[PDB]
């Protein structure tokens, strides 16, 4: 709605389940997404990476870019 | 409604990547 760019989109849709975070926990996707997606997510978004972070954070902006864009080819 | 939508988004771009996985 208010963002719209194949990443961009992922990005609000993540920080919506995040609820309103830059980062989401392993649990928060296990409860938000289906138990598959939270386990095959929680392994692409590395160890998030802020400065308030979190003990047990993920960045899914970085998972998003490799989905729309893995290695040059 | 607003959640919802955001995990359809979420779940569609998880399914693209697994696309891509062998059996």
């Amino acid at each position: 709605m208010a963002d719209t760019d194949t990443a961009e989109q992922v990005i609000a849709s993540f920080r919506i389940l995040a609820s309103d975070k830059p980062y989401i926990l392993a649990e928060e996707l296990r409860r938000e997404l289906p138990p598959d997606q939270a386990q095959y997510c929680i392994k692409r978004m590395p160890a998030y990476s802020g400065p308030g972070s979190v003990p047990g954070a993920l960045d899914y902006a970085a998972f998003s870019s490799a989905l729309y864009g893995e290695s040059d080819l | 409604g607003k959640k919802a939508e955001a995990v359809a988004t979420v779940v569609a771009a998880v399914d693209q990547a697994r696309v891509r996985e062998p059996r």
